[PDB]
């Protein structure tokens, strides 16, 4: 998902 | 099978069916007649013959008092509550007027209405109803300020901590400094007369405000404070919620050692004395989950939220705050398990659950309802990944847009510039911009996240890992600057190695994204090294990763009291 | 890089690009190189200019001194043999030949025979060809029968302790028996005249020989005399082959605790020493392997008879019976793994491959070429059931019938007909009738399949426990018989749980069936009674699946030699 | 499937 999980 | 009714059951429906003739007469029952009389009214959903009654003070005392039946009155509470009547409101402000009535009194008649007033703002604080609780709280310390006994010393240090507790779940953080001066002042006056009073849960309320606030080092001094002052003689509810709150302030300090055991007594002590039903055990299992979510153990995380929003559900009724925490929780919490498979069908509909309930029940600007908003803005710009049209896509984003930017201005202007929870929602914000590709704003807004959580929280911190990993992502993929691409995918996966070790779930998308960094680079020298690890790094998490039902992982008597806690202190 | 070749690579490929001229004066080399000479012929793929020289004896005795390159020759003979040219059958025979015409000389031109035969003979032995392995001991055997002093005895009964080895490969049991109380007589006699040989390695072939006639009350009683007598100057493929063969007796006597540690200890020690590569490391795990099947981990002994196949589908060239070994157990494995799914293509093609070389290189009436052929027989018959073409269903369901039936009568001709390897066959015949339509039939074949089980094994075991499952579900699901069948799945249940819990994976097919059970009968309320249980089986099965691979499970350096045997002695 | 695996 190209990117981490949200903060 | 056909079981008769019992005559109590059918002398109820016998007397409800006769209430407009003898609702004079029911108000002089005994207790635990009276409550099921109007439990057999909201049953039989007669809400106006209720609501007629439970808006007395002198006849909710009665309604309360029966300990036993609780669950049914939060039940009962909660349906009058959404059914347009404010008992709420009303038996707060009924109770404030009476107190100051009767304020000039002997110690008998201001004892009754203290202890009428605890019970009534301990319901209401249970309920949900903070804003609603400080009138009886506020109402109450009127009462204990008056005279200067012993024993009125340490009920206005009763009231100051149910005060604060009203307060921390209100978001009224900037009047809980001056909550806790009062109590620390009447404390300080009560130790100059010979006569010490426990502070476990004044301390434990100072955690819960202090992370609340993002002091998280502030909060973990607290807890020890607070675990330092727990005894044996205390009530179980005092030591659930002090084992929470230091639960809570641990994990963000990056310490899930301590942690864990302190959750786990928390969780195994409320579900033996309380039940799998009181609420008290729906907020530890929030706790529960929220400790399970953030040491990356999601999997088990989203499964006791699920729990923790069934007690929630079951108990206060409909539109609640509590209920609407707990969807909230739950949706970010499903937000991060179902990321990687990106689908989100229940985790939207909890996210707008959550703010179909805040927006009704709190003001437009509280900050309940800014964290919420945050929920679901981040599974909006999900579905603006997941959609194929442009449009719809641009209308989510900016959807997203401005609930990331509410939020941010709720917390900017309830905190200050200067804290965790301003950074994450910069952090996020830049997250968006990425997706928006607005990649100049991106950068921007995640180097402003990253240099206030590293001036706040250090140069290692696992929130400071999750920026820095999405700023990487940024880099590597969309504005192509390799060079700071690849020290940040170092520094996010050294702060994951060393907090999470090699089991670390952000590692997939840090590695793949080095991956991607590398082949960019044409060093595919490291594209293999890299290549290799990511294949060790999933054959490790496919051999340990196995479903554990955390709800009986405390199983029966895990610990016994004044151990957990003394391990905690002798470990520091 | 490019980085040139040796000069001894470069010379290598120039003497034997010039073979024809030189092959007179390249036997005159030594035999590091005169190794790398015929390796390079293999290479080149000549193996007609080859195989002219490994048939004669003195040349393979020379190739055979190359300890290093052993792992190269067993390729490269075994690509003889598939070749064509029968170098095992003429290497054994011209060695017999040449071995019976020094009977008459001293014992030192004797005593040099007998050691190229045990090198000869301890390499036919090592790559399967154990009908041809016998007759190159069977001559070393009479050469040291000819001197009758205390020196020439114990060579005696160290043909005896191969003797008795290439004659369990071969199958031919009845002459086992005949060849340890042979071994005691030429023991009895050495150890009399004051020097004690070590019974060691010879008790660990009757291990495996009287597992073989499913003598498990026997063969845990020489289990035990095998392992009394390790002493740590054995050598370690001596005692790593009394290990495996140990715990092949355990594993079979159904306590599983004892049995790991035999084995996993045989692993590491097969693999420190012999490496990831030489087929006595791959022969331990394909004995590893039979311990993960019987206490139901499955789902990694698929994955080290792959592994044990690999290492032999490397050493042993093509067509080969150790080679073949690993296809029929592996065939076996990706049987019970996938009996589930259904999907059978890469089983069918395993079984159909152990049988498409061990017909090529043995005759037809085999008992190894019948335990091959029923694994291909339970294949077909589920591939007869899944596929929905009622033609396709009826004639592989009938080709399996003949498999049973041609497996059933070689077993029955050498083991007898009170074995469990008979009552094997009745079980799977049994099941196969089942799917045939032939209820009446299947009745009597496990009912025979029981009580031959029941009288060997006991009233209470894990195979018989087993079979009585193939009975429940035909007494169940196509019988309507219900009161018989309560018992039976009862039967299987408690023990089922009494070496595996109620986690046991096979459980799925017991509590299912009780579920069955119970819909045509009434009682409703037990329905539900079984129904949670089953979640307990989901919960109990799938949380303890997740675990390392049994590769890196033994990990290095697990335990000591020395210790596994006190351990295991003592309990 | 109703048999368990084969022995």
């Amino acid at each position: 998902q190209k990117r981490a999980s949200g903060q | 099978e056909w079981i008769p009714e019992t005559l109590y059951n059918t002398a109820i429906s016998a007397v409800v069916d006769n209430y407009i003739r003898s609702r004079r007469d029911i108000r002089s029952l005994p207790e635990n007649i009276q409550f099921d009389v109007y439990y057999k009214l909201y049953q039989q959903g007669r809400l106006c013959q209720l609501g007629s009654e439970f808006c007395e003070l002198e006849v909710f005392a009665k309604v309360l008092r029966a300990l036993d039946k609780r669950h049914l009155l939060h039940h009962c509470f909660q349906a009058l509550m959404d059914h347009g009547v404010k008992v709420a409101s009303v038996l707060a402000y009924s109770f404030s007027r009476r107190c100051s009535y009767i304020a000039e009194s002997d110690a008998a008649v201001k004892e009754k209405a203290i202890q009428v007033g605890f019970v009534l703002g301990g319901f209401l604080s249970d309920a949900g109803w903070y804003s609603d609780a400080e009138k009886v709280f506020l109402s109450c310390l009127q009462l204990c300020t008056l005279h200067d006994e012993m024993l009125h010393w340490f009920r206005a240090v009763e009231c100051c901590v149910r005060l604060l507790h009203v307060r921390n779940g209100n978001c009224k953080y900037h009047l809980g400094e001056e909550t806790f001066k009062l109590a620390q002042t009447y404390m300080d006056k009560l130790s100059k007369h010979g006569q010490q009073a426990n502070k476990a849960a004044l301390y434990g309320e100072l955690c819960a405000l202090l992370f609340a606030k993002s002091h998280y080092d502030e909060a973990y001094k607290w807890c020890i404070e607070a675990m330092k002052e727990i005894t044996a003689g205390l009530p179980v509810k005092v030591v659930v919620d002090v084992l929470r709150q230091a639960s809570k302030a641990c994990v963000v300090k990056r310490e899930f050692k301590k942690a864990e055991q302190l959750i786990k007594h928390a969780v195994y002590l409320a579900r033996d004395h309380f039940g799998s039903k009181h609420p008290k055990y729906s907020d530890t299992l929030l706790d529960y989950g929220f400790y399970l979510l953030n040491v990356d153990n999601i999997c088990q995380s989203v499964a006791i939220y699920q729990a923790a929003l069934d007690i929630r559900q079951s108990v206060f009724g409909g539109k609640n705050i509590h209920v609407a925490t707990a969807h909230e929780d739950l949706a970010y919490s499903s937000y991060v398990h179902q990321y990687s498979s990106g689908k989100f069908d229940n985790a939207l509909f909890h996210a707008e659950r959550a703010i179909g309930i805040i927006t009704h029940i709190l003001p437009e600007d509280h900050l309940l309802l800014a964290s919420s908003k945050r929920v679901k803005a981040l599974i909006l710009e999900e579905i603006a990944i997941d959609c194929h049209n442009k449009e719809t896509e641009q209308r989510l984003l900016q959807e997203a847009h401005d609930l990331h930017l509410s939020s941010l201005q709720l917390a900017k202007k309830a905190f200050g510039e200067f804290n965790v929870q301003t950074a994450k929602h910069y952090g996020n914000l830049g997250r968006l911009y990425q997706s928006m590709r607005k990649f100049k704003e991106a950068e921007e807004m995640h180097i402003k996240a990253i240099q206030i959580k590293e001036q706040l929280l250090g140069q290692e911190d696992y929130e400071v890992a999750l920026s820095v990993g999405h700023l990487a992502s940024l880099y590597n993929y969309d504005m192509n600057q390799y060079e700071n691409a690849e020290k940040l995918y170092l520094r996010s996966i050294a702060i994951g190695k060393k907090l999470f070790g090699e089991g670390y779930s952000g590692l997939e998308y840090d590695y793949r994204g080095l991956i991607k960094l590398y082949n960019s680079i044409g060093n595919y020298e490291k594209v293999f090294e890299y290549h290799n690890v990511l294949s060790n790094w999933n054959r490790l998490r496919d051999r340990q990763y196995s479903v554990t039902d955390a709800l009986e992982d405390v199983s029966t008597s895990p610990q016994s009291t004044e151990e957990v806690v003394q391990s905690f202190l002798i470990s520091q």
